[PDB]
RNA sequence: GCAGGCGCGCAAAUUACCCAAUCCUAAUUCAGGGAGGUAGUGACAAUAAAUAACGAUACAGGGCCCAUUCGGGUCUUGUAAUUGGAAUGAGUACAAUGUAAAUACCUUAACGAGGAACAAUUGGAGGGCAAGUCUGGUGCCAG
């Protein structure tokens, strides 16, 4: 009750598939979101991955991280119903790996 | 130097603050609390209510200054005689004249507050 | 507290694969 | 230190701007250290005030505080009474610190200047060689600042890029 | 087995280390005794650390109160003196205006008598009388006029009685315990309650008045004749203000 | 050129032994050496540098003074009954060692309680 | 593995399953071992030790445990975060010292290694 | 023929924004910006620099008429 | 109990040194003591400092900054790695002190700066650019 999702700040969440890759329109919202199968749930959301540059990264099932979101504002192609942004994949940061600092294991 | 007005000294009574040791105990300074005689006219005007505020605006160590402009709009003698100057530090509770003063750049001012004075825009509080 | 023990018992979810 | 109560005032931040700016500091920590030991000093004075004339708790101590502050320099001693130090402030006391006072005493041709060579260690008080900028030098070790015995601008040896460039040009 | 909640008089500092010596098994209690140990170490100074303080205690050198006693943790405390011929010193070891341990330096025509309050008499076996003092000490054969909160003036070459000393008004007392620590004088009036909370009560020169329990004073002696040499000039801590002010006066 | 001083100057007979609080200043050397300032030590008391014995050094900040804890006494028999024996190791009139560290002569005693016999072996 | 070959140094990363690692503290890494540990990277993580031979700095334990700091936190940050590896000594007579190595033979026995998919 | 590794792949802060020498010495830069800040209210109001420096020859600088900056009072 | 580890396929002090100190125990100055002390690890808190300081010269003035409305004020503005010697400690290390021995601190020979490359990070706010791509439609636009 205390969260998004139970009381946690994060969730392990395992990806489904990568929406919107047949979007057009490059870092469109559309095309920066994924299905994440929530774990201590078991169910099927969909989340953000900031980036879409950086949505590459992550594919298929690969446990990534689920943190929230929180509109600061109101952006234009910004859909609403999506809170959670996506923060590690398979344990590293993907942030760290958009700026390529760190790795991806498999 | 402390300006004073009118619903600062009726807050400060119905809080039960007292004047000097409050500003003292706020601001951990001497403070000489100033009243204008067309503040004292308002607090003159609101009637024998306020009689308590009336014989605790007339005191010794609350020096009072002395106006000149015709009638007693207290709040404009005060946004005046602050920008003006800037030497002051200003004691109020009224939204407006907050709102007037913390438009104007930089004096203090101050409001009473659950059971002490605090103290707005003031660097060396602390 | 439920802080220290809810945010770290996702270290318990995976992905299921058998060895 | 201790942290303020609103810190992001834009007065505050001018504030901050305007001390750290001329008397050469490094950043607001150094403020809050020495405006947080200038708020206990003074809280510890205005109750001595508020308490009764010749209570011997409020003389003893009174004096007592006066003559502390009286030798560290921040109080003249034509003001001996307490309420001074009510009216005391933070730039007195930070213009006691030894970087500020031997820029004051020369030698040094700016704040940073005389950071900087305390901090290469070349200054010592009389005996002792500090390398710490907030010192608060007291009123009787004021004219004590010299340089250091062992300090290429006191009366040692050249230092390193002198004997090197000495050394190449013998060559 | 273990320390460092030391009695506070002890001088110890909080960083040598953790424990402090545990006083052994000896004459006194341990709340109001300290040991050769924290004597010859940190009280004096003639020693560094406890491999040398055994090293002078088994050197067949400390003598206390007439015997060697080889041992760290003896808890020589109230009243004893503490001989040592090298050093050509003898400590009677008493309170002070503080609180703490006034060491003496005493000759030896003072140094070959102690004296001990009485603590309990009775009659002992084969019809034998029976006394022992603060110390211990249980002496046969008294002389017969014994009160009990009573002074006697032990030999302490040989462990007989040499001198008996009584107790009633005009005659000198000095306190070990409560607030009013290591403080000397008698002379107001002498009350006594039943169940205690009685106390000699005490002179000043202004006529300041300490109460205690009777169980903590006990005689020195009597007005120009005390049998100790007494610390620091007679010590009834008058003020620190006081002191100031005969600083500024003299 | 250095300069030896001494102070606090107590005598001691109970180990026969004078101690103080010694304090160098040398102005431009490192340190002061500490056998170096123990026989100079000696030569400005009476004798005997393996019997004077100085160990609580410290170089005070910024250099030029330092200060530690000095003994001197007579009698270098009684010098190594009454001094430990690092110290007599750190001159050079004792020496002691040992080669087991803690766990090699820990569990060699150990062997020992597990053995409870004398030296009798069969095959 | 022989060190100069990626020609094995790829099918050792993707057959291996516990991989320790040499690195010599005495030079820090080397493009060798980086150069394996992406390959074992991208083809899934072998279980991984460091340990850090060479350990003949100087007598400057300042600058070996510097040094030694220096390859721990440059390691967490390349593998997995607080990973394990083994300060070894120079060698003593032909093998180096028993305690490390017994130390080592320890955790390997308690490794409990974990599935990667291919 | 031994290999190494080089600054980048040592160092392992790659992709980053161009940073700044002045943001490198946290005193340093509120040293050269409170020197902005004196030049900035240079403009703002006319502060006191030191008085007559030369002999008086003129303000150098200009005055106008129409234009009195005197704060009035109501 | 101490050290190290395990129980998940996703994780964090060393299976270090010593009775030298403080004490304790014993046939007892000594021996023992994973009580206890030291070291290493330790972005767990706390305290103090550095990551540069001083000049010289040459130029650009269509120059800067503060103004919600065409207002105000100032080389006493900026760039040139043009360029110069001074000073130092991070690091290095003879040594010496330190300690049971060693490390650490303090002290110190000889070294050790110019892009002082001996190369400060984390965020946040904004633009601008193509013979380029994509979408909408009242040309040449908008997204
Ligand atoms: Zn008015």
């Amino acid at each position: 009750k205390s969260s998004p999702f139970g009381g946690s700040s994060h969730a392990k969440g395992i990806v489904l598939e990568k929406l919107g890759i047949e979007s057009k329109q490059p870092n469109s919202a559309i095309r920066k979101c994924v299905r994440v199968q929530l774990i201590k749930n078991g169910k099927k959301v969909t989340a953000f991955v900031p980036n879409d540059g950086c949505l590459n990264f992550v594919d298929e099932n690969d446990e990534v991280l689920l943190a929230g979101f929180g509109r600061k504002g109101k952006a234009k192609g910004d859909i609403p119903g999506v809170r959670f942004k996506v923060v590690k994949v398979s344990g590293v940061s993907l942030l760290a790996l958009w700026k390529e600092k760190k790795e991806k294991p498999r | 130097q402390v300006l004073i007005d009118t619903n600062f000294i009726n807050f400060s009574i119905q809080k039960k603050v007292d004047i000097v040791r409050g500003m003292m105990d706020c601001l951990l300074a001497k403070c000489n609390p100033l009243i204008t005689d067309c503040v004292m006219a308002e607090l003159e005007k609101l009637g024998p209510k306020y009689r308590i505020a009336l014989k605790l605006a007339r005191d010794p160590r609350i020096k009072r200054l002395s106006c000149s402009h015709k009638g007693t709009y207290a709040d404009d003698c005060l946004v005046h005689r602050v920008l003006q100057h800037k030497c002051y530090i200003v004691a109020t509770n009224d939204a407006g004249l907050k709102q007037r003063i913390r438009k104007i750049p930089g004096i203090p001012l101050m409001s009473v507050g659950g059971h002490a004075y605090v103290i707005e825009k003031l660097p060396d509080v602390f | 507290t439920m802080q220290r023990s809810s945010d770290v018992n996702e270290r318990k979810l995976h992905v299921p694969m058998v060895d | 230190y201790s942290t303020p109560k609103r810190p992001y005032e834009s007065s505050r931040l001018d504030a901050e701007l305007k001390l750290a700016g001329e008397f050469g500091l490094k950043n607001k920590k150094e403020i809050y250290r020495i405006s947080f030991q200038l708020s206990k000093i003074r809280r510890a004075a205005r109750d001595l005030l508020t308490r009764d004339e010749k209570d011997p708790k409020r003389l003893f101590e009174g004096n007592a505080l006066i003559r502390r502050l009286v030798r560290v320099g921040v109080l003249s001693e034509d003001k001996k009474k307490l309420d001074y130090v009510l009216a005391l402030k933070v730039e007195d006391f930070l213009e006691r610190r030894l970087q500020t006072q031997v820029y004051k005493l020369g030698l040094a041709k700016s704040v940073h200047h005389a950071r900087v060579l305390i901090t290469q260690r070349h200054i010592a008080v009389g005996k002792q060689i500090v390398n710490i900028p907030s010192f608060m030098v007291r009123l009787d070790s004021e004219k004590h600042i010299d340089f250091a015995p062992t300090s290429p601008f006191g009366g040692a040896r050249p230092g390193r890029v002198a004997r090197r460039n000495a050394a190449r040009k013998a060559e | 087995l273990k320390r460092l909640a030391a009695p506070h008089h002890w001088l110890l500092d909080k960083l040598s280390g953790c424990y402090a010596p545990r006083p052994s098994a000896g004459p006194h209690k341990l709340r109001e005794s300290l040991p050769l140990i924290v004597f010859l170490r940190n009280r004096l100074k003639y020693a560094l650390n406890g491999r040398e303080v055994k090293a002078i205690l088994m050197q067949r050198h400390v003598k206390v109160d007439g015997k060697v006693r080889t041992d760290t943790t003896y808890p020589a405390g109230f009243m004893d003196v503490i001989t040592l011929d090298a050093t050509n010193e003898n400590f009677r070891l008493v309170y002070d205006v503080k609180g703490r341990f006034a060491v003496h330096r005493i000759t030896d025509e003072e140094a070959s008598y102690k004296l001990g309050k009485v603590k309990k008499v009775q009659l002992g076996k084969k019809g034998v009388p029976y006394v022992v003092t603060h110390d211990g000490r249980t002496i046969r054969y008294p002389d017969p006029n014994i009160k009990v909160n009573d002074t006697v003036k032990i030999d302490l070459a040989s462990g007989k009685i040499t001198d008996f000393i009584k107790f009633d008004a005009g005659k000198l007392v000095y306190v070990t315990g409560g607030r009013n620590l290591g403080r000397i004088g008698t002379i107001v009036h002498k009350e006594r309650h039943d169940g205690g909370f009685d106390l000699v009560h005490i002179k000043d020169s202004l006529d300041n008045t300490f109460v205690t329990r009777l169980n903590n004073v006990f005689v020195i002696g009597e007005q120009g004749k005390p049998y100790i040499s007494l610390p620091k000039g007679k010590g009834i801590k008058l003020s620190i203000a006081e002191e100031r002010d005969r600083r500024r006066a003299q | 050129a250095v300069t030896i001083r001494t102070r606090k100057v107590i005598s001691n007979p109970l180990l026969a032994r004078k101690q103080f609080v010694v304090d160098v200043l040398h102005p431009n050397r490192a340190n002061v050496s500490k056998d170096e300032l123990r026989e100079k030590l000696a030569e400005v008391y009476k004798a005997e540098k393996d019997a004077v014995s100085v160990f609580g050094f410290r170089t005070q900040f910024g250099g030029g003074k330092s200060v530690g804890f000095g003994l001197v006494y007579n009698s270098v028999a009684e010098a190594k009954k009454f001094e430990p024996t690092y110290r007599l190791v750190r001159y050079g009139l004792a020496e002691k060692v040992e080669k087991a560290s803690r766990q090699q002569r820990k569990q060699k005693k150990n062997r020992d309680k597990k053995i409870f016999g004398t030296g009798k072996r069969l095959a | 593995c022989p060190a100069d070959d990626l020609n094995a140094m790829i099918d050792i990363a993707k057959i291996a399953d516990l991989v320790l690692l040499l690195i010599d503290g005495n030079f820090g890494f080397e493009m060798e071992t980086m150069e394996f540990l992406n390959i074992a990277q991208h083809h899934g993580m072998p279980r991984v030790l460091g340990v850090a031979t060479h350990l003949d700095l100087f007598k400057s334990q300042s600058t070996l445990r510097a040094s030694k700091k220096r390859l721990k936190h440059r390691f967490w940050t390349e593998v997995y975060q607080g990973a394990k590896l083994f300060y070894l000594s120079g060698v003593i007579n032909g093998r180096y010292p028993d305690r490390e190595i017994l130390n080592l033979s320890r955790f390997i026995s308690v490794m409990k290694f974990r599935p990667l998919k291919w | 023929g031994k290999r190494a590794i080089n600054y980048q792949i040592l160092k392992n802060k790659g992709l980053t924004p161009k940073r700044n020498k002045d943001n490198r010495n946290s005193r340093v830069k509120k040293r050269k910006k409170y020197q902005k800040a004196q030049k900035k209210l240079k403009s703002v109001r006319a502060v006191y620099s030191g008085g007559q420096s030369g002999v008086y020859e003129g303000e150098k600088t200009g005055i106008k008429k129409g234009l009195t900056r005197s704060v009035k009072f109501k």
